[PDB]
């Protein structure tokens, strides 16, 4: 459960 | 007219995008630095001229409804392609913004997601499917209390047939995506728009691995309202066919009574 920024 | 003369060039804002003024008036810009190396799509303009289908996108959509940051100008230089683009201040992502305030009141949600979804409705209006609509490609101007969508470069012109290609982020694909390899951009597009209210509502993503993508179960951490949890589910039906219209979602009881962008500002961003 940690909140985080995902690749595009 | 050189690039050097007509803008001033600050410091870094991400990436390779640096904020920026244009002399000319003192506009705040963003300057966006794309390497020729790295485009896959290139689109053509009327010119002829052969470019990336970013500045194909973001001309179609420049239009001047103020839903979508604006393209003001472009230059091609050997190796590289620089787009100036309009910047708000003060401005927060919508990622930075779920991360600091958590999960969202649905009364702000629902202004939020209300112009997400109208900024959407002009890119299809004008022939644009965006592909990579998340938290982290939302601007929110602070003082307006209006929303901007960014970052196009995954984008494509709008077909009503199927898709094959995919450069956008994986959590907020649909899982026809995850399971064939295959989507239509609308049925896709409100996909990632039920990911993205979810985030709103719930203060994160519901999704992180394949398994849950397909797997058709959405478990709510956060009290939140039927209606809410109704229209989410509902945009993350598992078959393409069983999700709602852009015109279903805006008539669904939960999107009832939006506030206005200044009433969304002076109540929650000021
Ligand atoms: N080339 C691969 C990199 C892809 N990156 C992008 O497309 C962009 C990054 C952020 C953009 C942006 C655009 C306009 C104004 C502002 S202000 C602001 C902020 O974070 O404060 C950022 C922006 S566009």
């Amino acid at each position: 459960r940690k909140r985080r920024r995902h690749p595009s | 007219e050189p690039l050097e003369s007509q803008y001033q060039v600050g410091p870094l804002l991400g990436s390779s995008v640096y904020s920026g003024i244009r002399v000319s008036d003192n506009l705040p810009v963003a300057i966006k630095h794309v390497e020729k190396d790295r485009i896959s799509d290139w689109g053509e303009l009327p010119n002829g001229t052969r470019v990336p289908m970013e500045v194909v996108l973001l001309k179609k959509v420049s239009s001047g409804f103020s839903g979508v940051i604006r393209l003001l100008d472009w230059f091609e230089r050997p190796d590289s392609f620089v787009l100036i683009l309009e910047r708000p201040e003060p401005v927060q992502d919508l990622f930075d913004f779920i991360t600091e305030r958590g999960a969202l009141q649905e009364e702000l949600a629902r202004s939020f997601f209300w112009q997400v979804l109208e900024a959407v409705r002009h890119c299809h209006n004008c022939g644009v499917l965006h592909r990579d609509i998340k938290d982290e490609n939302i601007l929110i101007d602070l003082n307006r209390g209006e929303l901007k969508l960014i970052d196009f470069g995954s984008g494509a012109l709008l077909k009503d047939t199927v898709y094959t290609d995919f450069d956008g982020t994986r959590v907020y694909s649909p899982p026809e995506w995850i399971r064939y390899h295959r989507y239509h951009g609308r049925s896709a597009a409100v996909w990632s728009l039920g990911i993205l209210l979810y985030d709103m509502v719930c203060g994160d993503i519901p999704f992180e691995h394949d398994e849950e993508i397909i797997g058709g179960q959405v478990f709510f951490r956060q009290r939140v309202s039927s209606e809410c949890q109704h229209l989410i589910r509902w945009c993350l039906a598992l078959r393409p066919s069983d999700r709602p219209t852009f015109e279903e979602i805006q008539n669904h009881p939960w999107m009832q009574d939006v506030l206005l962008p200044q009433e969304t500002a002076e109540i929650h961003l000021h």
